[PDB]
């Protein structure tokens, strides 16, 4: 970090670099999904996919 | 004899994401060797305590123990997987488990199962099950695989008197063997009973468990030159230095008092310790081939038992045969032994007991500093060769000497 109390700092404010962050983001149920739970034939080899 | 459900119990990692050893030690292990069976790692523990135990991958006779048992572990996994793995490093010479091979090139199929701490059930995987001949050799190994793994301890070592009917056959034999350690009788027995897939005759057997129990009785003080198995106890040669090499001796005396019947124990070492000392571990080897033969009461109940290893199929229980195991600091007993005597009168403490109990300090001592340090490394590295253990494991206690009184009451 710099001394902010220092010279050659630039004062411009531009439509191009309207000020944001990130307020708030979506949260929607619908949203939260994506998807699969993750399973396992029984537990023994390859044979129980039923 | 086909005991069916022929689960054996693979050993757990000490708070590890691995399997213990590395990499470069499994390496060793498999490939620098090639059978599967236990004839290379005899013939180092065979030497009748000469060479030093030590090495840069194996610390002690014991060490190689556990990195033995943690190879079958991991490496069964494969083979034993439900529908067959095998690959990174060994994908198995032949599906009868011939040799230890370094991945059969157009083979990747059978992945690298990932387990846990899993106890496995030799005859439900068909290939094994089929091979029930071939399955008894190491089925030997598995045991003892188990009996260490079981535990967090020194070996659990079972013992059998049966009282009464005795072979006459069985006496005139071992009597030839008088003159040897203990060892090599065992390399033998242990030989034999791979050798022959294993059979119902008691011989062998009733043999075997004779010797054990002499061995016991011997080590603990019941058992020496004056109170004998009708001539039978083991003397413990070389008063000085701690190693004092049990042979099998047949001096009459007395016979001691037939006891009621059947007499069983088990003991654990709870001291690690057990690592530089080879009668300890020959006791734990044979009890092993004894169980190939016969369905020993379901084994010692989770009572003194890490929570892993709880719970296990039909093995620990809560009212069963032996549901206490019996637990000893070696350094204690070698002292037990020599109050037993005094008490008996057979010998002065004056100068006898004094010594041996300054040069088993001494012994201990030495032992200590070394597994200490040894284990330094493996807990700090990825690696593991040695016995997973805290220095308060050193401790004096682990019911030392209810073991003790309780081998004796059982020679009543």
């Amino acid at each position: 970090t710099y001394n902010i109390t220092g010279d050659g700092n630039s004062f411009t404010p531009t439509s191009d670099m309207t000020s944001t962050a990130a307020p708030a983001i979506d949260l929607k149920p619908g949203v939260l999904n994506p998807t699969g739970k993750l399973w396992r034939p029984v537990g023994t080899s390859v044979a129980t996919i039923d | 004899m086909a005991q069916r459900q022929f689960f054996g119990l693979t050993y757990n990692f000490y708070g590890q994401p691995a399997p213990l050893f590395d990499l470069n030690d499994l390496q060793e292990l498999a490939g620098c060797y090639a059978r599967p069976w236990t004839s290379r790692f005899s013939h180092l523990a065979i030497s009748t305590g000469s060479l030093p135990v030590w090495s840069a991958r194996y610390p002690s006779v014991a060490s190689r123990n556990i990195v033995v048992n943690t190879l079958l572990g991991a490496h069964l996994n494969p083979f034993a997987g439900g529908q067959i793995t095998s690959h990174q490093g060994i994908t198995w010479r032949d599906p009868v488990l011939s040799s230890l091979a370094p991945v059969p090139a157009i083979q990747p199929p059978p992945v690298w199962a990932v387990a846990e701490n899993v106890l496995l059930d030799s005859n439900n995987y068909p290939t094994y099950v089929l091979n029930l001949s071939s399955m008894w050799p190491i089925n030997q190994d598995v045991h003892i695989m188990t009996m260490w793994a079981l535990s967090d301890q020194g070996p659990i070592y079972h013992l059998e008197v049966p009282v009464d009917p005795m072979p006459a056959a069985t006496t005139a034999a071992l009597m030839a063997y008088t003159g040897v350690p203990i060892a090599h009788l065992a390399q033998t027995a242990y030989r034999f009973a791979g050798q022959l897939p294993q059979s119902p005759d008691s011989t062998m057997v009733s043999t075997i468990r004779w010797l054990s129990a002499i061995w016991f009785g011997s080590l603990t003080g019941r058992l020496n030159r004056s109170r004998t198995c009708n001539g039978f106890y083991f003397e413990f040669a070389k008063p000085a230095l701690n190693p004092d090499q049990a042979v099998l001796k047949w001096n009459d005396g007395a016979r001691a008092a037939p006891p009621a019947a059947a007499q069983s124990s088990y003991i654990r070492c709870i001291s690690p310790h057990w690592q530089h000392q080879i009668v300890e571990v020959a006791g734990a080897l044979m009890s092993q081939s004894v169980t190939a033969v016969t369905g020993l009461p379901a084994l010692i109940d989770e009572a003194t038992l890490p929570a892993w290893s709880q719970g296990v199929a039909n093995l620990t229980g809560n009212g069963q045969g032996v549901v206490p195991c019996l637990d000893y600091n070696p350094v204690p007993m070698a002292a037990a032994r020599h109050l037993q005597w005094r008490q008996d009168g057979l010998i002065t403490a004056a100068q006898e007991a004094q010594l041996n109990n300054d040069y088993t300090a001494y012994a201990l001592t030495i032992e200590r500093h070394l597994t200490a340090m040894l284990v330094a490394n493996p807990i700090a590295a990825g690696r593991m060769p040695i016995q997973p253990f805290n220095a308060a494991d050193f401790g004096q206690a682990g019911q030392t000497a209810a073991a003790v009184a309780l081998a004796q009451a059982m020679f009543v």
